[PDB]
């Protein structure tokens, strides 16, 4: 009933899925070993008969080390070794490797265990991938399988929690090749995609949870935070809640254009909590700070198709009202006249939990908000910029050539590309 | 993408090799006997990418040995560690080749090629998920520079879905065994680029400039350059050896640093460079390195980056690290130079941190880079190839043995083509 699979490919998408898992079962109250000390955490995870629960997930890459790691971690005995597929050459920040050359070697075993574990699936809602833009494995792979997904299933819904690759975290000089090539390749397949720049993350764990230099670890428990308070109103139930195909229908202008811009609030270091936790009026007009996005945009060029609310915690729907009333009388939120509101409120009086040993701080209650806007065009605009610096004099380009690939597929990428920013002012322009 | 196996060739390449497993068993903790005795688990969790775990808890080394004259492998085994290599990788000829490359490829190459490649198999077939290969070699001197091209040549075509890397001695005249040296290395060059994809550039010229001027060595002998040729070439290997996020294999380093098919050539440097018995040096501040790697002074290939443009940029990092700062040096290095990296190639300059340093140094900080500036080597060969070439001089030994003088013609021209190569990347705009 209502089942949801998570799919969690590349380095960085497993180590985030490991990060969010933990939170989902240290949140529903789940042992690391899957035992019970809403009743809506079966559509996240699927009951063995010996009572243990197990995440209806899987791990997918093409290198041992990551799936190793966690083989040998807290919750080695919570994953069953199946869903855990380990491959052994990697893609090596290549999307031809990962998609072409080496990727079909494994893609066949990733199917048949999706299928698997679909077996035990009756209303299956959807896909959730996890998968970094910039990582050959992650791109390639991605593309690969969901063109694999959406042949098999097509109509059911496919959420995306892409990874957006930032020059403080970047580990490759072909990342704007890979995600340019995933983007064109999933953007047809890919019905809601979710778009977090790591460097917004890490800007975040630098000035506000203060941390020196972040690294992984915080910038997953960050995401893995934010990823959580999306998915509460799958997991848990309110007034209104948001499932994938209400995703869809509440932040979808164009099937082209499915990629929402979030803000997840408050954000308070654990060395810092004696301080007065911020109120609904507080939070609220601290969300649309430049400060507190996915992407490195501001959102006053851009224009809002619909805001959507997800509240955590204690939080009152009349002051809930309030402060919409008093946000709506700003001028940064503009509405296209063919939207005219989508302002959907959701409230989980599940206070949120907080992960033990984390430079976040616990809340009495918090709020994400879910909006996409034409403000996000900077992205790929940067992007691209630096794609066709890239493709201004071939550079690396043999390397893609050399599996499988040739420059056609890179004009058609860049032209689909622009078509897509295109729609973005068109849609932008009243 | 898991192993890798090593072969040296020519008493200059088998020298600095046998540094090299020296210098590499002692940061690794392994005793002449092969038995572990570090003090950390950092040495043990890959020392499998350049060992092989024996009888008992003995590792050794994964190198092939193969050398023409006798005189070599007696020395190479009269040294330390003489013993931990077994007696399988010692695959020797007796007549010994002398400065010549076609008699060393044909007349006598034969009858040994063969073993080579029995044995490399026989590493391979017991080896599981191999990255690849690399080679230290001489190419001034025949012998070597001829066996190194056919290990080249039969692995390629064995092998082609490898990244086979190597390690190339470019012969200097200042240090110079023979005169006609230049004949070999031009043939090998050409061989080199046109078969192989991952090469370093470690010039003696600069070796011996550096231990000259710097080392205060009025004459360096062989094991002078040795010293920092070991030195540089561990710590190149340094992101190969330890866990990482960047430069995880050799695929990945090529993925990373070389753009075009053609010109894969690096000009490896390292900072701060230290004598033999010279430990006078206090904890170096990370400044002073990060504006020494622009210092041609301190580069182990023999060109000026500054007369070029970088294309791609590594480096790596060893110590205590407060890299927060190390970031700010990036920013300032990135702020002020500008003008000496491709615009058209952004967020090129990356480097990762380890924290095992060098030996009797606890700060070290190892400088990779690809530039058209090592075209500087090129011209210098060329020019002397000409030089010396156009009275048609030292051409007997070689036409004896089946050499035309339209090899060298194609070869000269070829080379040529890498300079214009050279030239034309330089002065791309943006
Ligand atoms: N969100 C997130 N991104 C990460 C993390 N670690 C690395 N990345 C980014 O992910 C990109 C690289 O992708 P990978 O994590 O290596 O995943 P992959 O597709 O398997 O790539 P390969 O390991 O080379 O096969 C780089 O831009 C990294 O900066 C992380 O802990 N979280
Ligand atoms: N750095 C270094 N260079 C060497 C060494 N031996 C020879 N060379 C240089 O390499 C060239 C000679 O190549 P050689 O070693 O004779 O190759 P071989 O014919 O295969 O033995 C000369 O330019 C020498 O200056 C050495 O032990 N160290």
């Amino acid at each position: 009933m209502r089942e949801c699979i998570s799919i969690h490919v590349g380095q960085a998408g497993v180590q985030i899925g490991n990060a969010c898992w933990e939170l989902y079962c240290l949140e529903h109250g789940i042992q690391p070993d899957g035992q019970m000390p809403d009743d809506s955490f079966n559509t996240f995870f699927s009951e063995t008969g010996a009572g243990k629960h197990v995440p209806r997930a899987v791990f997918v890459d093409l290198e041992p080390t990551v799936i190793d790691e966690v083989r040998t971690g807290t919750y080695r005995q919570l994953f069953h070794p199946e869903q855990l597929i380990t491959g052994k050459e990697d893609a090596a920040n290549n999307y031809a490797r990962g998609h072409y050359t080496i990727g079909k070697e494994i893609i066949d075993l990733v199917l048949d265990r999706i299928r698997k574990l679909a077996d035990q699936c009756t209303g299956l809602q959807g896909f959730l991938v996890f998968h970094s833009f910039g990582g050959g494995t992650g791109s390639g792979f991605t593309s690969l399988l969901m063109e694999r997904l959406s042949v098999d299933y097509g109509k059911k819904s496919k959420l995306e929690f892409s990874i957006y690759p930032a020059p403080q975290v970047s580990t490759a000089v072909v990342e704007p090749y890979n995600s340019i090539l995933t983007t064109h390749t999933t953007l047809e397949h890919s019905d809601c995609a979710f778009m977090v720049d790591n460097e917004a993350i890490y800007d975040i764990c630098r000035r506000n949870l203060d941390i020196e230099r972040p690294t992984y670890t915080n910038l997953n428990r960050l995401i893995s935070q934010i990823v959580s308070s999306i998915t509460a109103s799958l997991r848990f139930d309110g007034a209104l809640n948001v499932d994938l195909t209400e995703f869809q229908t509440n932040l979808v202008p164009y099937p082209r254009i499915h990629f929402p811009l979030a803000t997840y609030a408050p954000v308070i270091s654990a060395e810092k909590a004696y301080h007065e936790q911020l109120s609904v009026a507080e939070i609220t007009n601290a969300c649309f700070e430049p400060a507190n996005q996915m992407v490195k945009c501001d959102p006053r060029h851009g224009k809002y198709m619909a805001c959507c609310l997800l509240y955590r915690g204690d939080v009152v729907p009349k002051d809930v009202n309030a402060a919409i009333a008093t946000i709506k009388t700003k001028r940064s939120i503009q509405f296209v006249d063919w939207c005219p509101t989508g302002f959907k409120v959701g409230i989980n009086y599940q206070p949120p939990t907080v992960v033990p040993g984390g430079d976040l701080a616990k809340v009495q209650r918090a709020v994400c908000m879910l909006s996409n806007t034409t403000a996000i065009a900077e992205a790929w605009a940067r992007l691209d910029h630096k794609f066709d610096l890239m493709y201004a004099k071939r550079a690396f380009v043999h390397w893609y050539v050399g599996e499988g690939m040739e420059e056609g597929e890179f004009s058609e990428a860049r032209e689909d590309m622009a078509a897509l920013e295109k729609d973005y002012e068109e849609v932008g322009v009243d | 993408m898991r192993e890798i196996v090593h072969i040296q060739a020519g008493q200059c390449g088998n020298q600095i090799g046998a540094k090299f497993w020296e210098v590499i068993s002692d940061e690794h903790g392994i005793d002449p006997t092969g038995s572990y005795h570090g003090d950390s688990d950092l040495q043990l969790e890959r020392i499998n990418v350049y060992y092989n775990e024996a009888a008992g808890n003995k590792y050794v080394p994964r190198a092939i040995l193969v050398d023409l004259e006798p005189g070599t492998m007696d020395s190479v085994r009269s040294g330390p560690f003489g013993q931990i290599f077994r007696p399988d990788n010692f695959v020797f000829g007796q007549s010994g080749a002398g400065n010549n490359w076609a008699k060393g490829h044909y007349t006598e190459g034969a009858e040994l090629v063969d073993s080579v490649l029995d044995v490399v198999r026989k590493e391979s077939e017991s080896c599981d998920c191999l990255q690849g290969f690399q080679l230290t070699h001489s190419l001034g001197g025949g012998t070597g520079s001829g066996m190194g091209t056919l290990l080249i040549s039969k692995i390629r075509e064995e092998y082609p879905d490898r990244i086979m890397n190597t390690f190339s001695v470019v012969p200097s005249p200042k240090v110079s065994d023979t005169v006609v040296e230049p004949y070999n290395a031009t043939l090998s060059v050409h061989q080199l680029v046109e078969n192989t994809d991952e090469t370093y550039c470690i010039d003696n010229e600069a070796l011996y400039d550096i231990c000259f001027r710097t080392l205060k060595l009025t004459t360096p002998t062989y094991g002078d350059l040795n010293h920092l040729v070991s030195a540089t070439m561990s710590g190149v290997t340094t992101c190969l050896r330890f866990p990482g996020q960047l430069n995880a294999d050799l695929r990945k380093l090529a993925v990373n640093m070389v753009p075009f098919p053609r010109l894969h050539f690096f000009m490896p440097g390292f900072a701060p460079l230290t004598s033999r018995g010279s430990q006078q040096y206090r904890a170096l501040t990370v400044p002073e390195l990060t504006q020494q790697m622009f210092d041609a002074k301190n580069m182990m290939a023999a060109c000026d980056p500054r007369h070029g443009r970088y294309l791609t940029v590594a480096a790596v990092f060893r110590g205590r690290m407060s890299m927060k700062e190390v970031d700010e040096q990036m920013l300032n290095v990135q702020n002020k130079n500008s003008s000496y990296f491709v615009e058209w190639i952004p967020n090129n300059v990356k480097t990762a941190v380890c924290d095992i340093p060098p030996r009797g140094l606890k700060m070290s900080a190892t400088f990779i880079g690809n530039s058209t500036a090592i075209q500087e080597l090129f011209k210098r060969i060329s020019e002397q190839f000409t030089a010396m070439f156009r009275r048609k001089a030292f051409l007997h030994w070689y036409t004896g043995e089946g050499m035309d003088e339209m090899e060298f013609t194609e070869a000269e021209s070829n080379m040529n083509d890498l300079v214009s190569e050279y030239q034309q990347y330089q002065d791309a705009t943006a």
